[PDB]
């Protein structure tokens, strides 16, 4: 399952409102009830990544506001409420069904 | 509606967990379809039991039950100690239309959400 | 529950290693601890997972011939094998842990090579 | 938790209706909590009683829907039919708070899918 993403890099730096978006190669409606199994992850150019949203539409637990994601069938996006002193660095989106599949970069 | 493999998800405490559940065929006797889940040991697995009646009103019935194990010293097959149970009746009747009950089970099942459901089931607080 | 792997390696051409990732404060009971990889840069991609529930010896395509991947219970310590080093021992490996089919919880640092 | 005014979002068949309802006192002889929509009329009323019990933990849950028809020849409206329905759940002394969550999530979820859906909506059994 190839996970297409945004071109390899963006040049946002302050106050924009800098979306990124995400396609899939098929249906993410894997769940009986209408669930999707997308997760964004965030990874500073040091150590690991974190995770910042599940489900598509999430947040995890001990993450700003500003952050905000929504999903539909086959095309998912992550906007974020402007980016601040410390948003950089490269951002991966995952599929966590059947065979997980990375993909893409910033 | 015939039967399935059924997958919920975004189940649990934290809201992590899924599980995945399959058919276990429907017992001639009385008509009561069956769904487990595949846990490697016949008596240590979570099971649904639904079934809807016929006339003089309708009944749909669903019950959940779901052991836990422990392996006691002395021994080497895991036996069962506690269970936890669920029940869930309806009782339409012949002049009922399909919005009626689609209310119901929607009400019903957004009410499970609430705050005051989910203080009174997890803490087992009465409400006052 | 926090994990931590151990120490960089330094190998040369081609024998085998030993990666090891120190898991502490969760058990194996329903969990499944995957062993993805980043290699250099840009990128990272899937190698396989353990988990009692589903099997425990799902491996990634095109990576059964260079992949082992066995656990100790008693000790709760999971470690990986490699057998060829041709250009798998690049860039640094990675451990993760989470629920059966939820997203990965939490991540240890990872060994360079 | 002590009562408060509840209000439901996205209900109904088609996922827009809108369902408030407020406390209506607790009975003190066996301790059920009421719960009660502002309808005008105290016998078209739309109720919910949820209740707890002490010891083999019960907790129990009942849904009411009367529907109203203009009867011929009168003037105040009448009840026809009532639609019924009840949860129960029989946790013990030693169950966790996880495993109570589970039940209650999974009740929850499961109820959701379209074999539920279908078996209740248009009551075909599976």
């Amino acid at each position: 399952i190839v996970m297409s993403q945004s071109p390899s890099s963006l040049a946002v730096s302050i106050g924009e409102k800098v979306t990124l978006t995400c396609k899939s190669s098929q249906s993410l409606l894997f769940s009986s009830n209408q669930k999707n199994y997308l997760a964004w992850y965030q990874q500073n150019p040091g150590q690991s990544p974190k995770l910042l949203i599940y489900w598509a539409s999430t947040r995890e637990s001990g993450v700003p506001d500003r952050f905000t994601g929504s999903g539909s069938g086959t095309d998912f996006t992550l906007t974020i409420s402007s980016v601040k002193a410390e948003d950089l660095a490269i951002y991966y989106c995952q599929q966590y069904f059947r065979y997980p599949a990375f993909g893409g970069g910033t | 509606a015939k039967l399935e493999t059924v997958t919920l998800g975004k189940i649990g405490k934290d809201g992590k967990q899924t599980l995945v559940l399959n058919p276990r065929g429907v017992n001639p006797t009385n008509g009561v379809a069956s769904l487990s889940q595949a846990g490697a040991v016949p008596a240590l697995e979570k099971r649904v039991t639904v079934s809807v009646s016929q006339p003089k009103n309708y009944k749909v019935q669903v019950k959940i039950q779901n052991p836990t194990a422990c392996t006691a010293n002395g021994s080497c097959d895991p036996s069962v100690t506690r269970q936890a149970y669920a029940d869930v009746t309806f009782s339409f009747t012949q002049y009922s239309t399909d919005e009626e009950r689609a209310f119901v089970r929607t009400e019903l099942a957004a009410l499970l959400a609430s705050p005051l459901l989910i203080d009174a089931i997890d803490q087992l607080n009465p409400a006052y | 529950v926090q994990l931590q792997q151990s120490g960089p390696e330094l190998v040369k051409s081609g024998t085998s290693v030993k990666l090891s990732c120190k898991a502490s404060g969760y058990s194996f009971t329903d969990h499944s601890l995957h062993w993805v990889k980043q290699s250099h840069g840009e990128s990272l991609e899937w190698i396989g997972y353990f988990s009692p529930n589903n099997g425990g010896t799902i491996y990634n395509q095109k990576f059964m011939g260079k992949a082992t991947l066995t656990v100790d219970r008693s000790s709760s310590t999971a470690y990986m094998d490699l057998h060829n080093l041709t250009s798998a021992d690049s860039a640094v490996y990675f451990c993760s842990t989470g629920w059966d089919y939820g997203p990965f919880d939490s991540w240890g640092q990872g060994t360079t090579l």
